[PDB]
């Protein structure tokens, strides 16, 4: 289904990376944030929603998602929040993203740059179509 | 306010 | 032409908004940064390139685009360095929602959302976010 995303967090070098996965395509977007707060999480989701037509987000039900800033953001953007609901068979994608980050880490002075290089690699990898090609094909309305 | 506000 | 973008700066409240416009669609992305630095510019371009198939970026030629860190980012991502209304439109939306946010950055991203999702014309029309996705999907196929 084209409008369904899953958000996950992963912690590295003592920083936090918020990852949004477009479930149908495996396409990802990611940002390093200083901590898993309501306001940081809200701002991430507002940006994501401005970029793609986001109808539903599955979350881990962390306290950052139960916050009223996140709820305000989701209602403003018309996003339905599904807290603590798995769509079924991820920690692979976290271990994978961290695998790729580990491979490019020596090419960037700062972790945030390495994370973006890793996102680029991930979304462009042919598996035949890339995740980046699949998300657009799935979302296109004509 | 959408963010920290309000 | 599917891989061409234009990047422009706007100054508001002593902050800088970097605005990337996908030329063929009018779709935008934007970020708010403290100052127009080579580091921030490179970071914005790698984020853009991991999301969309960016081949060419047209810019204002300022010193942020000349830096060795921007050249290293562009080399790595395969980007060649070699719409003014869209920016005035963005600025006007930002003004209209500005008071609904404590921070400029939240107003900027609301305006981005409003801009990319707004249908142009009547029944039969498209939003910029629909146009970009349709342009790229058609190009792949
Ligand atoms: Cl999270
Ligand atoms: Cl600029």
């Amino acid at each position: 289904s084209p409008g369904i995303w899953q958000l996950d967090c992963t912690h590295l070098e003592g920083k936090v990376i918020l990852v949004a996965v477009h479930v149908a395509s495996g396409y990802i977007e990611a940002e390093v944030i200083p901590a898993e707060t309501g306001q940081e999480t809200a701002y991430f989701l507002l940006k994501l929603a401005g970029r793609w037509p986001v109808k539903t987000v599955h979350t881990d039900n962390g306290s950052n998602f139960t916050s009223t800033t996140v709820k305000a953001a989701c209602d403003w953007a018309g996003i339905k929040q599904e807290d603590g609901i798995p769509y079924n068979p991820i920690e692979s994608m976290n271990k994978e993203l961290k695998k790729i980050i580990g491979q490019v880490r020596d090419q960037a002075e700062h972790l945030k740059t390495a994370v973006q290089m890793a996102v680029f690699i991930h979304n462009h990898k042919r598996k035949g179509y890339s995740a980046g090609e699949r998300i657009v094909d799935i979302i296109a309305t004509d | 306010k959408l963010d920290n506000x309000x």
